[PDB]
RNA sequence: UUGACAUUGUGAAGAGACAUAGAGGGUGUAGAAUAAGUGGGAGCUUCGGCGCCAGUGAAAUACCACUACCUUUAUAGUUUC
RNA sequence: GUUCUUUGUAAAGUGCCUUCGAAGAGUCGAGUUGUUUGGGAAUGCAGCUCUAAGUGGGUGGUAAAUUCCAUCUAAAGCUAA
RNA sequence: UUGACCUCAAAUCAGGUAGGAGUACCCGCUGAACUUAAGCAUAUCAAUAAGCGGAGGAAAAGAAACCAACCGGGAUUGCCUUAGUAACGGCGAGUGAAGCGGCAAAAGCUCAAAUUUGAAAUCUGGUACCUUCGGUGCCCGAGUUGUAAUUUGGAGAGGG
């Protein structure tokens, strides 16, 4: 189980030989095909934060600009829509809101190709902002399938504790194997191969 | 279950006080035991599979499970007995070439 | 015991190991005769729970016999009715090959009172059965709580009527709404049925 | 009579998928350059080679999970004719 | 009814607890061929091909997926009226 | 060389048993046509006659891999009811059941599957006598590729 080997939890805090702040992967086994609608495409909700410091673009106005200098990054306002208009591009994502929908029309002439802008069908415009900010930095992980039958995602760090990462990867083991289809193969919770980004990878 | 106490109703019945008994030897004919689990692996080993088990377990790890089940019911029968079939079969693909 | 091995071992014998032991066997009663006597039965498990005793009395017995179906004896193909009722090799049997087996060999050993048999081998020309019987003539056998009801004529020739396993399988003794019409005696339940009956007096 | 399957097996060559680990090459113009290409990246590392805050395009490289498109590229076991 | 051998370091019956606890396979079923039948997406029965399992399998009179309840225990046999 | 084991043999050896008859009533397989449909091809007749094989005094069957959906009944059969109904069917002519209720009659069970293994304790035949449908001494063989004892699901066994 998850209690014995690493996964997201203990044996992996004597393999690693870096300084900085690394986020580990995931790897599952889910057998579908290459059509347009088997696959696990939702968003598993953590609880806990990730500690991947994504810088963001929170754009909010009167009472909004002040509720966002705590857990949330960078802090903006209803002036700043001339501000990465040119050709900085300094922010894995963005968030905007209820007063930010108006301001939302000089917003979206250089973010086309990717597409990281505040949308409808990748929830980012919320009057309630200190609770959506636990949920992007601590990271809700992002999920888009491609062609073949296998996915990554990511969870936690593992320069913290044991307990405290062992409902990180709770809410996931319960979240990839809802939304994949009824369309898939046997066992969609089997192959587990956990590499990092330096040390082994460890099974379940 | 306890009834209704009338005619009809989701519990078309009459209110009767239940006695229920000691329940029959007749219930667990599908009880396994020691005796048969252990011979059972035992002479498996002996006789092994057959030609459709062998491309059974390699159209699984081949293809799938929803393709397989497809072949051992033109094989053999029921729905019912393939599901127990592949069952079977993948305890011994886990088991065996990891195990 | 060997017969809890033996048993399971001859459900599986879609084995490579079964399947040599039988095309051996095969041949070995091919190259012998259509009725002769074998000195020691092969399923010794199957055997027993037919009711089998290693002694003086019990005739193990090997029988050849070919497959297919019955073609009607009509000359030419010479019919004479109805095409419904014209049917020439669409023409089957109302007993199964295990069962007439056992029917060819109570011709040949008459003064035996032969038990029932089963399925030992077959390629596609002949099927082969393993055959028992017993000798009511034997004071070990003539004796004993076990075997008296073989001793008497009511059990002279079960397998000529179908008072044999095989027999009640394919004469449909058996209880239930689908064997109805066959209850016990089809001819007799027919003929009951089939039946204008009327009391001294007409209700 | 003709096809199908049972009967009905042991091999050899020749084409041939597959389960598996290594390897390998593809946007021609710009960016001295090797782009369907995503996420982590300021370092992995006794070096520093590239980097990179920088820059150009339809698209940024070692740190690359291969999650990939792909290989009639080499095989440890089975396979269709 | 009268009478002779002690059946016996024989066996049967019950009360409490523990471990257990084996119940018939070229059979079941299925497809299809034909036949019988009150049997209607197949009533039984025989053929041939395939070819079972054990919290299992048979049946619940409409085929089927799916989650269930009832209900018993085939593939051995014997018995008067 | 001597002695077994397996399998297949020989005899006017020993001791047995089979066929054929009958066939009113019962148990199988094979299997019609006529008739009717105002014709006649499915159908009906009929799962009948004849034919081939098997018994007894009854015979076969039978203690549920049942019938039900009840406050469930509870081996076989027969009769009254069901009901000439459900269903079947050129949906045509026609054919064609069952559980139940009532009642007569009433019977229960045993073999494989288990280490007797501190003991093949089991049984045939010969032969001696006898208390002669049978008992018992002695000798062969059966037979350990499994005979007694025990236990068959309703249980029940190894133990205490």
């Amino acid at each position: 189980v998850k209690e014995l080997l690493k996964y997201s939890n203990e044996t992996k805090k004597r393999n690693f030989l870096e300084t900085v702040e690394l986020q580990v992967g995931l790897k599952n086994y889910d057998p579908q095909r290459d059509k347009r609608f088997s696959g696990s495409l939702k968003l598993p909700n953590c609880p806990r934060p990730n500690m991947s410091i994504c810088i963001f673009g929170d754009a909010f106005d009167v009472d909004r600009a002040k509720s966002c200098g705590v857990d949330a990054m960078s802090v903006d306002d209803l002036k700043k829509l001339n501000k990465n208009k040119k050709l900085i591009k300094k922010l894995s994502k963005k968030y905007n809101a209820f007063i930010a929908s108006e301001v939302l029309i000089k917003q979206v002439p250089r973010l086309l190709g990717p597409q990281l802008s505040k949308a409808g069908k990748f929830p980012t415009p919320v009057s309630h902002n200190d609770d959506l900010y636990g949920k992007v930095t601590d990271v809700r992980s992002t999920i888009k399938f491609q062609l073949k039958k296998v996915l990554c995602l990511a969870v936690a760090v593992g320069n913290v504790e044991m307990e405290e990462d062992v409902l990180v990867n709770q809410i996931l083991m319960s979240v990839n194997f809802f939304v994949s289809l009824l369309k898939k193969n046997w066992q969609n919770v089997g192959s587990l191969v956990v590499k990092s980004s330096m040390g082994p990878a460890f099974r379940l | 279950t306890v009834k209704t106490g009338i005619a009809i109703g989701l519990n078309k019945g009459k209110k009767v006080t239940s006695m229920t008994p000691a329940p029959k030897i007749s219930y667990k004919k599908g009880a396994a035991s020691n005796r048969t689990k252990f011979v059972r692996s035992l002479v498996r080993e002996i006789a092994g599979l057959s030609p459709y088990e062998r491309r059974l377990i390699d159209l699984i790890r081949n293809s799938g499970e929803k393709r397989a089940r497809k072949v051992a019911k033109k094989r053999l029968g029921s729905f019912t007995r393939a599901k127990a079939k592949v069952e079977e079969m993948n305890n011994i693909i886990a088991a065996s070439r990891r195990h | 015991g060997a017969y809890k091995y033996l048993e399971e071992l001859q459900r599986k014998k879609q084995s490579d190991v079964l399947r040599f032991l039988q095309r051996v066997r095969v041949w070995e009663y091919r190259q012998k005769n259509v009725i002769h006597r074998a000195a020691r039965p092969t399923r010794p498990d199957k055997a027993r729970r037919l009711g089998y005793k290693a002694k003086q009395g019990f005739v193990i017995y090997r029988v050849r016999v070919r497959r297919g179906n019955r073609k009607r004896p009509v000359p030419k193909g010479a019919t004479y009715g109805k095409p419904t009722n014209q049917g020439v090799n669409e023409l089957k049997y109302q007993r199964s090959l295990r069962a007439t087996a056992e029917e060819r060999v109570g011709r040949r050993a008459a003064n035996l009172r032969v038990l029932n048999s089963y399925w030992v081998n077959q390629d596609s020309t002949y099927k082969y059965f393993e055959v028992i019987l017993v000798d009511p003539q034997h004071k070990a056998i003539r004796r004993d709580a076990r075997y008296n009801w073989i001793c008497d004529p009511v059990h002279k020739h079960r397998e000529a009527r179908g008072l044999t396993a095989t027999g009640k399988k394919s004469r449909g003794i058996n209880k239930g709404h689908k064997f109805n019409n066959t209850k016990a005696g089809r001819r007799k339940t027919w003929k009951r049925q089939n039946t204008l009956s009327l009391w001294r007096y007409r209700k």
